[PDB]
């Protein structure tokens, strides 16, 4: 889905 | 943090570590986020937009671990979440990425300075340091991509600021990054903030007082060559923090 700075604590992590 | 320092809360003392409780009844950390006012944490909308329900998040202020005990540490939930309604999601670049978290304790008290719990200043309107100025980012983030647990010490590091000519080149983030988002990076790109860091503060010396000048934002990878951190350019959103506070 997405990883890095703008994605913590996210379902697409 | 990848690279930098191990560094103790007495030395970053407006840092909040932000944290999440799940249903089960785990703590994982979620973000960073600085103390600007007593009732009153900043941090970044992308931290808890997916799941953005007020009850599940506890903030610590004065902790210098993740998950131990810091002497003075002061434990918060959050009473007043106030996420950016404007805030979106690219690829890459996250925009209007800033949140307010107005804190409580049990008792109801906020935020009690001390050695280990202080605010941080705000910068004033349109006001930021020059590109090439020296900052500070502090947080419990990555320290290398193989990091499958963040770590267990808070870490900082020093990053300079990248002008928005230099990080809107093509091999930078070309039209990705906009004039609301400041770019900061390492000149030999040893060291960055990484995931896990977003919400924290990028603070630098603006006539001679130490200032919140961006939230910890996006990026891509950490400390990738041609990829500075991207930080939400605060003295761009007094206006929004003004009226939310």
């Amino acid at each position: 889905g997405x990883l890095g700075r703008g994605c913590e604590n996210h379902r697409c992590l | 943090i990848i690279g930098g320092e191990f560094t103790t809360i007495e030395n970053q003392p407006w840092f909040a570590a932000i944290y999440r409780r799940h249903r089960g009844g785990s703590v994982t950390y979620v973000c960073g986020g600085s103390l600007i006012s007593p009732c009153w944490v900043i941090s970044a909308t992308h931290c808890f937009i997916d799941y953005p329900k007020k009850e599940d998040y506890i903030v610590y202020l004065g902790r210098s671990r993740l998950n131990s005990n810091t002497q003075g540490e002061m434990k918060f939930e959050v009473e007043n979440l106030i996420l950016h309604k404007d805030y979106s999601a690219d690829t890459l670049a996250h925009h209007n990425d800033i949140a307010l978290l107005k804190i409580r304790s049990k008792e109801g008290r906020c935020a009690q300075p001390s050695r280990t719990i202080q605010t941080i200043a705000l910068p004033s309107m349109y006001n930021d340091p020059q590109f090439g100025t020296s900052c500070e980012i502090t947080g419990f983030g990555k320290e290398q991509s193989t990091d499958y647990l963040y770590p267990e010490q808070l870490k900082m590091t020093v990053v300079k600021l990248i002008s928005h000519r230099e990080c809107q080149q093509p091999h930078y983030y070309g039209s990705e990054v906009t004039t609301k988002m400041l770019c900061a990076a390492d000149p030999q790109w040893k060291t960055d903030s990484c995931q896990g860091d977003s919400g924290g503060p990028l603070v630098c010396s603006l006539q001679g007082r130490m200032t919140l000048t961006g939230i910890v934002s996006w990026g891509r990878g950490c400390a990738l060559k041609d990829k500075p951190g991207v930080y939400t350019r605060v003295s761009h959103f007094l206006p929004w923090i003004r009226s939310h506070t």
